[PDB]
């Protein structure tokens, strides 16, 4: 049904094999009580410090793609307090985000965000 | 702190030995009331068990690597509410105490000065219960800075502080008020009255035990004394910045 | 046109106070338009007859209706108020009616004007919320006392429970006179604690709808 | 005949909320005689003027019946009520006037109708008998608890008088809620809570009067 396209980063030979086409998100919802959904507008590219990622080292096959985001937000968790719908934000995600940049909405933490 | 929490317990026997001693006056309304009164009596262990359990829970919340400058008090906010489970049971044994020691007065007393003298006594408890309500509002209320605190009056409660520190240091003369004001009554009531094996059954034990509870009373005063400035000086780190650690659900974020 | 306003009584065994229902009706259906019900539309029997309330409790069985309405038949949406006189029997009918605490979810949740009087005032018991807790947990009253049972008693778990509701809450109060007015008007509700105190409560309530 | 009030007052700095004098004094006045007073006659300060009352509380600058007489020099026997408006500055003046010890237990000796709305309440603390034995011990009232107190801002000692006078007083359990109105009526004394609360209970001291 509905779905939402994310590509991600796969994790070969300690760096410069990334490769794969975006994958679906199906019936994301948005838990959690400080990560808000936003209806991305805009998500910029940049290289990849996949060395950083790897002595980082976490242990996912697949890595969300795309961290610099704007959009407008589609609403937010209960503990939410800088933020409402609607709102029109901008931000960077984290580096070890759930979900990548590379797709029309987002869950995030609240506070890598500015209007 | 906990350790003084724990004193607690010798006001649970006390109120244990106060439903015997209501037990006692039955051979010595009030035939159904008594059983009904013990009956509530009864649940006074479950109510203040979590009291005690929860007091535990906040010094489990106050271990290192955390902040704690109004953190930890998300315990408290259960803790508070423990609090409430108290005196709501105190509240809710205050009209039936003032009843039964109006049958008690019922009972066979031929002095007069037994009878209005623990009229008074029943009034004392009153006040005793009117000051640790004083107590319960306060701390509630003090649990309103751990989550959302609209009104912001950071500087208001830092002085509020210091009301508790001269409420429960009353308090302790206020329980001493009680012990002093039984002990003559008590021993009056085990002298004229027989069955005096069972009178002395009943009042050693309640006259020590309260004796006991004005010590743990003492030693929450002398510590509360103690640690009042530290406390205000804890809560507010600077001017102005006080606020900005009671901002809601900041701290979580801050201590993630 | 005048408003309405839902008076609830007792057909239990205890029943209904002659002169709270004579006080509580009479003043406010000439400023309301007063409905009367009772669980199962049970006729009604008068406790606490004398010669003050007589004349009027023969009005009341030769009035028009004289037969009371069904309470679970009731939704309380077009009425502006609901009233309840002092009810000794409100264990058994009223404190078991789940119309009655469903009628005190939309009135709670709508914050519209409800007013009860003495033993009336353990009627409320039915009206939990989905959890445990009543839904006037946060709000201030009064209600009959112990201090009210204990004289002239006839104790069993019935008396016991009736003043054991507000008892539970301590975030509900319970306020002892022997035989006083007492009236409480806590933000749209009114409790009465005793028979004597039922003329202003319901005058607040008249107020409220003022 | 209609009968009389006595409105006693503190006339020190911020010595009245403006709101709660102009429903006191203007609907009582038409349904009684009002004497403001206040301890020797120094000049009313208003607390909480507003764009709705500009305009009135300079047309009560302009009324005759604005200058406030000397509290001691009253007999209570014309004045058939007392009524007590919301004024902050109680809680130094009145609180401690030994002339309203002596107006209040005639009250009571009489058991003549008092009515106290809010910070005006805390002015009943001051009826100590020779001992500290209240004069209404057993009367059921309510009060300004620590909620509004610590909302607003209390330094300088001024709620902790208040705060110390609930503890003394017993069966008198203040209400929580400090937004929410509240109005308590037991024999012969209504008390509300705080401004809000000002609109119902002179009206229950009306329906007292009536």
């Amino acid at each position: 049904h509905h779905h939402h396209k994310g590509l991600y980063f796969q994790q070969s030979s300690t760096d410069e094999e990334i490769t794969f086409v975006f994958q679906e998100k199906e019936d994301l919802p948005v838990t959690e009580d400080n990560f808000v959904k936003l209806q991305v507008k805009a998500c910029a590219l940049s290289q990849i410090n996949t060395k950083l990622l790897a002595e980082m080292k976490m242990k996912k096959d697949l890595f969300p793609v795309g961290r610099e985001i704007a959009g407008i937000v589609l609403d937010v968790g209960s503990k939410v307090s800088f933020f409402q719908p609607d709102d029109e934000v901008v931000g960077i995600l984290p580096l070890d985000s759930e979900d990548p940049g590379l797709c029309e909405v987002v869950r995030v933490h609240e506070h890598y965000l500015v209007h | 702190a906990l350790a003084f929490v724990q004193d607690l317990v010798t006001a649970l026997l006390n109120f244990h030995t106060y439903t015997e001693q209501r037990i006692q006056i039955f051979p010595v309304t009030i035939s159904p009331l008594n059983q009904k009164f013990s009956q509530y009596l009864h649940e006074n262990a479950s109510y203040v068990r979590p009291l005690e359990e929860g007091m535990l829970h906040l010094f489990e919340s106050i271990t290192e690597d955390t902040v704690t400058v109004l953190e930890t008090t998300v315990k408290l906010k259960t803790f508070s509410e423990h609090l409430t489970s108290y005196i709501c049971f105190l509240r809710k044994i205050l009209p039936y105490q003032l009843k039964s020691l109006e049958e008690e007065c019922e009972s066979s007393l031929c002095t007069s000065a037994l009878r209005a003298r623990n009229l008074e006594l029943s009034q004392d408890m009153k006040k005793m219960t009117a000051v640790f309500e004083k107590l319960q509002t306060y701390i509630a209320l003090l649990a309103l800075p751990s989550t959302e605190p609209d009104g912001l009056l950071r500087t208001n409660y830092s002085s509020v502080l210091t009301n508790v520190g001269a409420a429960l240091h009353g308090f302790h003369d206020v329980m001493k008020d009680i012990s002093k004001h039984y002990s003559q009554k008590a021993a009056i009531e085990h002298e004229l009255p027989t069955a005096t094996q069972k009178l002395i059954t009943t009042n050693d034990c309640i006259l020590s035990s309260v004796v006991a509870l004005t010590n743990g009373a003492g030693k929450i005063a002398s510590f509360f004394s103690n640690n009042l400035d530290y406390f205000i000086a804890s809560l507010s780190y600077g001017p102005k910045a006080a606020s900005g650690f009671i901002s809601p659900l900041s701290a979580e974020c801050m201590l993630q | 046109n005048r408003p309405a306003c839902l008076l609830v009584a007792s057909g239990a065994a205890e029943g209904v106070s002659a002169q709270s229902f004579l006080h509580c009706f009479t003043m406010a259906s000439t400023a309301f338009n007063l409905q009367v019900a009772t669980p199962g539309g049970k006729a009604m029997e008068f406790v606490d007859v004398t010669e003050s309330n007589a004349r009027w409790v023969q009005d009341f069985r030769l009035k028009a209706y004289a037969s009371p309405a069904k309470l679970e038949s009731i939704d309380g949406a077009r009425y502006h108020a609901l009233l309840i006189p002092s009810c000794p029997g409100a264990l058994t009918d009223l404190a078991s009616s789940g119309s009655l605490a469903r009628i005190l979810q939309h009135f709670h949740s709508e914050s519209k004007p409800i007013c009860a009087v003495g033993h009336g005032v353990a009627a409320l018991c039915c009206a939990t919320n989905e959890d445990r807790s009543w839904v006037f947990d946060s709000y201030s009253l009064t209600g009959p006392s112990v201090c009210e049972l204990v004289r002239a008693p006839g104790f069993a778990r019935l008396p016991l429970v009736v003043e054991d509701f507000v008892k539970d809450s301590g975030a509900c109060f319970s306020a002892s006179e022997p035989d006083a007015v007492h009236v409480v008007l806590d933000r749209h509700l009114v409790t009465g604690q005793n028979a004597s105190s039922t003329v202003p409560a319901v005058q607040n309530l008249l107020f409220l709808c003022g």
